[PDB]
């Protein structure tokens, strides 16, 4: 990767820090469809499978799981 | 209507490619599915600074 | 004539510093223009998603 | 065998792939350097030796090119 500035390698950081602690914060529920969704790249209909819930209750969880982690990041400085 | 739900799973990538055209279409005609996504569409972007593992390591260590 | 307006997809590809994004964050609060800008763009991250980086460095090589 | 939804991903993984080969060098190297190595506009700038106000107006044609392709190609409406 290239060199950056030593600020913006700090704040980097600091997000990543932020980021990490506001997944951690999330029920173990909302991390679960978060991490199985976007960084396992599965679908709705394979989480289902694999939590043993209905597809439309993925979505659903989905839907509250980005909006808590939202929460939880605007308080800590992360996203406005 | 079921579709406000979808918000999140369309900006995630999760949705199937049926339910993602599906999505696309409601939302041309849905102003509040619309805003909805907005508000979310920063949130893959965060997502995006963390790799799978140090993610699992989260989980595990919970 | 409003330099926001190009931070559309940098913003949505999350390769903006932090301190660009709470500018840009900032600037959405009070810009309809570049709000409808990355909602039309945030469906772009979830599409890219669904190839590796490896992929793609193979397609860009040729 | 295959199921309605695995044969639809991979058209899409494959016309996806296809909207990224269609876009100009510039474009491709922008979106790649972004997105899939996860560089910042400053990273960008140093690594192709353009100011960096270049490198989000360079994003912000690319994304919107890609973003015409896959439409043309029926993956995104
Ligand atoms: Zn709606
Ligand atoms: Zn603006």
């Amino acid at each position: 990767d290239p060199e950056q500035s030593t600020p913006d390698e700090v704040n980097a950081a600091l997000d990543r820090l932020l980021i990490a602690d506001a997944l951690a914060q999330l029920s173990a529920e909302h991390r679960a469809v978060i991490q199985r969704s976007y960084y396992r790249g599965w679908s709705t209909a394979q989480i289902a499978t694999d939590l043993g819930i209905a597809e439309g209750t993925v979505k659903s969880r989905l839907h509250y799981a980005v909006r808590a982690l939202r929460l939880t990041l605007q308080e800590l400085g992360v996203t406005r | 209507h079921h579709y406000a739900m979808w918000d999140a799973a369309y900006v995630l990538g999760a949705l199937s490619a049926a339910d993602r055209r599906e999505f696309e279409a409601h939302l041309a005609g849905c102003p509040e599915c619309r805003g909805a996504v907005t508000e979310l569409c920063g949130v893959p972007a965060l997502l995006s600074q963390l790799d799978r593992d140090e993610v699992a390591a989260i989980s595990e260590s919970a």
